[PDB]
RNA sequence: GACAAUGGUAGGAGAGCGUUCUAAGGGCGUUGAAGCAUGAUCGUAAGGACAUGUGGAGCGCUUAGAAGUGAGAAUGCCGGU
RNA sequence: GACCGAUAGUGAACCAGUACCGUGAGGGAAAGGUGAAAAGCACCCCGGAAGGGGAGUGAAAUAGAACCUGAAACCGUGUGCUUACAAGUAGUCAGAGCCCGUUAAUGGGUGAUGGCGUGCCUUUUGUAGAAUGAACCGGCGAGUUACGAUUUGAUGCAAGGUUAAGCAGUAAAUGUGGAGCCGUAGCGAAAGCGAGUCUGAAUAGGGCGUUUAGUAUUUGGUCGUAGACCCGAAACCAGGUGA
RNA sequence: AGGACGACAUUAGACGAAUCAUCUGGAAAGAUGAAUCAAAGAAGGUAAUAAUCCUGUAGUCGAAAAUGUUGUCUCUCUUGA
């Protein structure tokens, strides 16, 4: 049998043009009165899945 | 293809038993008992090539010491002068001179007292 | 491509060679189109039991605790005298493919080793009415051919290949039925004129 | 010949058989270490499982959707059109057959990265803005 | 030919001996093969020969391929004492 | 048939689901080989007979139905050196005295006396351990294959590489088969725009890009789905047999 | 929805080419010598390892009979836009 893509991770992640992934920042759901305006604004830009956590998920994202 | 266990457990368990002939009782007949005596009789020999060189020196010094005391000199007064009076090269295996020719060993004792 | 022969002869000596009989042969491809052929002739019908295919052995043999001897689970286990084979042969299959630019380079490196070594001989189209091996052994003696030759003909005539089957060494293959294991098994190659224009029309 | 075959130099390799000695290294424990979960026959935990702590992908939010229809166009730059030499019209019955476009999805877009260096009758489903100018510089045409 | 390095368990890397089988080239064998037994031999190691005895018909060597490929222990399993 | 060759391959090469165990359903092993040809030992002798030793058949009975070759453990009979004042993980290195004579090389067997020396694995911060395991000898007994994934080594071409099922062909490894797939162009949640694009009133500033090498088969490593290195539970459920 | 006449296949079977003499041996198929057949050098046995000793193989050849597969000959049946 051929490998199945982790479907809970393809919904959360795109693939760029150097192999490195792309994610959205956490804490963007509720309780926006306990966060500053210098903090609610910088949980909006997007970042890249880190070098540590790319070592764990090499097999789960193979067809992206 | 099925590789049957052939004639390699004959030969490998002979060339250990044949090294171990001359041992007491069952240590020359059984495999497991004569195996692990061969591993120790090549380990005892490894520290007995290193020990042989330094326990024939605890004998040559004993003979020289029992040669200078009859000429009334210590050993430690004898391998002092022969480094300092002459440049008589350091040799203790050649305490064979003291056994063989006492007339030859006497002139060294003359040269040791001469410049000490 | 030396000249020609009939049985001690010459004719219009064809010379118009191509990149089929002249390329410097690589051996990295020629070694790896023999293993693709020598390891595809094996059928691989070979198998063995495992713990679930032997007959019996489901009752626990009454040895758990309170008997003084070892813990044992079935009487069909790889420790045990009877069946149960851990990692045995399975019925598998041995074949793989290779690029089509690398299967055409192989015949340009096995034909190309025959003209470097003068192991090629072109003859005219010989016609046997009835097949006789005694008629055919008078041919290869005066042609000075070695113990093992590969006879190339254009189309499989039903009188050429029926002779020369019991001559040990001699195999008779048509023009598009050439292999790589055959050509590096022969010692000198004998091609008809009507087929030397045919295997070259395929490749060059 | 066949009684003497050599492989390619540096192409082949032995294989490690574990557990079959003591001086080969991989022996009496086969290269796993001592006790634990992942030194058991079939142990080792599923990938992307941190151990009980919530994983990476249950700590990020989901984002996006599909757009079921989603047209896709095949890319031809202007640098890839110097392959056509002599005054040639550039037709989707020609731009596929040479080998420029292989197996297009929908109509051919003509982007501008290189230069044509030749006048050409160009027909394409969608031009861009910068490639419908370097065609007009040499003198060309359009059709949508 | 100088100057250098070389204890080592978990573990990473390299280089080799051997066993059954197949393909190709060469070869020994009833003027006696394999197997077994004795020996004071050869290589840095696994391992290779050769010399008499028993044995009574099949076996090695060079290059490459493929593995049911190597046993001192699992209160391991059957047989013998 | 790059499958096995009597602990193997069927449980079964022997008159096998048979001796034997169970009230019952049900469980279940052990066994092969004289010689080319029975020419399978006439007759004498010790014996109550077995079993022997001669004579005979045979290439050989030192192949006699305990019947091819005949390993080790273990029990014997013979003989060169040695031991009845000594505290021994049984060896090692130094060495007198004695009896021998090989694959000829600064040889072999034996060992009065002296020095050093608390077995082997497995688990441990640490085992002579009075912690675990094996009576001994012999066989058997554990990282394997498949279809995918990724990196490394090779090789063929290289802005291009390559076929899948199928049909012809010697269970041929080789010709057709371009459906398909990965690359040549990214960016955004998406419309879309495109060497640029998205966020933004604004290329103002920043995110990811751009000025290049890929692909197809295979050697090795490892990961995934499969019993996945092998051995061992207490127990759960489904049909059935028993007062 | 109810039959005949012979074509072919299956369950018996037949033909089927070509080596003689010495050495070692208990025995020739072996090595040393001369011969031959080959649409036949696949394989097994014969006092050891046989293309030519035997049973055979490539190839032809064969059915009193009982099934089986189909061709065309009946024979049943039919209105077409
Ligand atoms: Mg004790
Ligand atoms: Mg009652």
């Amino acid at each position: 049998p051929k490998m199945k893509t982790h479907r809970g991770a393809a919904k959360r992640v795109k693939r760029t043009a150097s192999g490195q992934l792309k994610r959205s920042r956490a804490f963007t759901s509720h309780l926006f009165a306990n966060k500053s305006t210098k903090q609610k604004r910088q949980l909006r830009k997007a970042r890249l899945v880190s070098k540590s956590d790319m070592k764990r998920v090499k097999q789960l994202l193979a067809y992206k | 293809p099925r590789v049957k266990g052939g004639t390699v457990t004959r030969a490998r368990r002979k060339k250990t038993i044949k090294l171990a002939k001359g041992y007491f009782g069952s240590k020359h007949t059984l495999y497991k008992v004569a195996k692990q005596q061969v591993m120790k009789s090549g380990q005892y020999a490894f520290r007995d090539r290193r020990q042989r060189k330094r326990d024939f020196r605890k004998l040559w010094i004993t003979r020289i010491n029992a040669a200078a005391r009859q000429h009334e000199m210590s050993y430690s007064r004898l391998m002092n002068g022969l480094k300092k009076a002459g440049i008589d090269i350091n040799r203790k295996m050649l305490s064979e001179i003291a056994i063989s020719d006492e007339k030859a060993f006497a002139q060294l004792v003359t040269k040791a007292k001469d410049a000490l | 491509y030396d000249v020609l022969k009939l049985d001690g002869t010459k004719s219009g000596s064809i010379e118009l060679s191509d990149a089929v009989f002249g390329i410097e042969p690589n051996n990295s491809v020629l070694f790896e189109a023999i293993n693709l052929q020598r390891a595809s002739l094996r059928q691989g019908t070979h198998a063995v039991k495992n713990r679930s295919a032997v007959s019996g052995g489901g009752r626990k043999p009454w040895k758990q605790k309170g008997t003084g001897r070892a813990r044992q689970g079935t009487i069909r286990a790889p420790q045990w005298r009877g069946g149960g084979i851990v990692f045995g042969p399975t019925p598998r299959s041995y074949a793989y493919k290779m690029p089509k630019k690398m299967r055409r380079l192989a015949l340009r490196s096995a034909l190309s080793f025959k003209a470097q070594e003068n192991g090629l001989t072109v003859v005219d189209a010989f016609n046997f009415e009835a097949p006789k091996t005694k008629e055919f052994k008078n041919v290869l003696s005066t042609l000075e051919q070695p113990k093992k030759v590969l006879v190339v003909t254009e189309n499989e005539d039903v009188n050429v290949e029926l002779s020369a089957r019991n001559i040990p060494g001699v195999q008779v293959t048509t023009a598009q039925g050439l292999n790589v294991l055959d050509i590096t098994n022969a010692d000198s190659l004998v091609i008809t004129e009507a087929a030397a224009k045919k295997v070259e029309e395929v490749l060059g | 010949k066949l009684h003497e075959l050599k492989p390619a130099e540096g192409s082949r390799k032995e294989r490690n058989r574990v557990g079959r000695g003591v001086a080969t290294g991989n022996g009496k424990t086969s290269g796993r270490g001592h006790k634990g979960q992942k030194a058991r026959s079939g142990g080792g935990v599923r990938p992307g499982f941190e151990g009980g702590q919530l994983p990476l992908f249950r700590r990020l939010p989901k984002r996006g959707f599909t757009n079921i229809n989603r047209k896709e166009y095949a890319i031809v730059n202007l640098d890839q059109l110097n392959k056509f030499e002599d005054g040639t019209e550039v037709t989707p019955a020609l731009l596929v057959e040479s080998g420029v476009v292989k197996n297009e999805k929908s109509g051919i877009k003509i982007l501008g990265n290189g230069s044509l260096d030749k006048k050409l009758t160009v027909k394409a489903h969608k031009f861009s803005a910068s490639a419908a100018e370097a065609i007009d510089a040499k003198g060309g045409a359009h059709e949508v």
